[PDB]
């Protein structure tokens, strides 16, 4: 019957120097990567943690890395105000992405990785070619750092969130806000993330809170509690490859992981010594990495017989 | 990294 | 705005 999870630590991935930023499973499930405060991107083995390679060129800390669909480029946003895109197999910097006036900090490609999307402390949303390395549009898409940037199924929808406490959505192709969703308040919204159907919006707040928005109805259809989150932009995730959860890093150590449907906390995941910043969901199997901040600096994998 | 608490988004 |  609908069984609980049993994520249980099967490996701890150590190199990072600094603070790990955010870990990605490669879409094709064969590796994760890594981005830190290092300036540095890892690429470790999805299964077993296996370190594979060191990739390396940033002037300054990386806090996002992410995949394009066919798992052979990475695109990583730095504190060095730019982005680069890799060809994981070589290890090579493709192109160097200019044009942001202060830190980077979030990054995707859409679905046909023809273009990168990138957030920005400078408040501004942009829109990239992959093929030139040219910035195509740059939205004034906020009044605060920008803390997440996504495309939706079929790369017509960006949403982005930003500490100015607004979650909007935009036409890809004209660079048009089509909605902004607020709630009661406005707390700093600290994710945003499509749902795997395409449907939802995951919206994380610094209130200690987590929502599910109906985006096209604009209404919140369920909020996830129990964690600690007020300071950090923690990444969260749909869980969809067993049961249906809502996994999500915390400010006192742990992982959690909600069933989407109830709201009820299901499993807590304890191991890390520092705040887990960032978490990720596998592809198609029942496993978890998670990556934590300055006093502990690993990634840990976790596997569930369900 | 920025992303690796309060006092850089309030500076 | 184009039309891909
Ligand atoms: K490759
Ligand atoms: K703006
Ligand atoms: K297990
Ligand atoms: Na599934
Ligand atoms: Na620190």
């Amino acid at each position: 019957t609908p069984v609980k999870p049993n994520y249980a630590l099967k490996f701890t991935l150590a190199g990072h120097t600094k603070a790990v930023s955010s870990v990605k499973f490669s879409p094709n499930g064969e590796w994760l990567a890594s981005s830190s405060a290092d300036k540095l991107i890892k690429i470790w083995g999805a299964y077993d943690g296996k370190f594979e390679k060191t990739i390396s060129g940033h002037k300054l800390g990386i806090s996002d890395v992410a995949w394009s669909s066919d798992s052979n480029l990475l695109v990583s946003a730095s504190d060095d105000k730019t982005l680069k895109i890799w060809d994981v197999s070589s290890g090579k910097c493709l192109k160097t992405l200019k044009g942001h006036s202060n830190y980077v900090f979030c990054c995707n490609f859409n679905p046909q990785s023809n273009l990168i999307v990138s957030g920005s402390f400078d408040e501004s949303v942009r829109i990239w070619d992959v093929k030139t390395g040219k910035c195509l549009k740059t939205l004034p898409a906020h009044s605060d750092p920008v803390s997440a940037v996504h495309f939706n199924r079929d790369g017509s929808l960006i949403v982005s969130s930003s500490y100015d406490g607004l979650c909007r959505i935009w036409d890809t192709a004209s660079g048009q806000c089509l909605k902004t969703l607020i709630d009661d308040d406005n707390p700093p919204v600290s994710f945003v993330k499509f749902s795997p159907n395409g449907k939802y919006i995951l919206a994380a707040t610094l209130d200690n809170t987590l929502k599910l928005w109906d985006y096209s109805k604009g209404k919140c259809l369920k909020t996830y509690t129990g964690h600690k989150n007020e300071k950090y932009c923690i990444f969260a995730n749909f869980s969809v490859t067993g049961g249906k959860w809502i996994v999500s890093g915390s400010e006192d150590n742990l992982v959690y992981i909600w069933n989407l449907q109830t709201k009820e906390i299901v499993q807590k995941l304890q191991g890390h010594t520092d705040v887990v910043i960032s978490t990720a969901c596998h592809p198609t199997e029942n496993i978890i990495a998670s990556a934590a901040l300055e006093n502990d600096k690993t990634i840990k994998l976790w596997k569930s017989d369900c | 990294s920025a992303r690796a608490x309060v006092h850089l988004r309030k500076s | 705005e184009a039309k891909p």
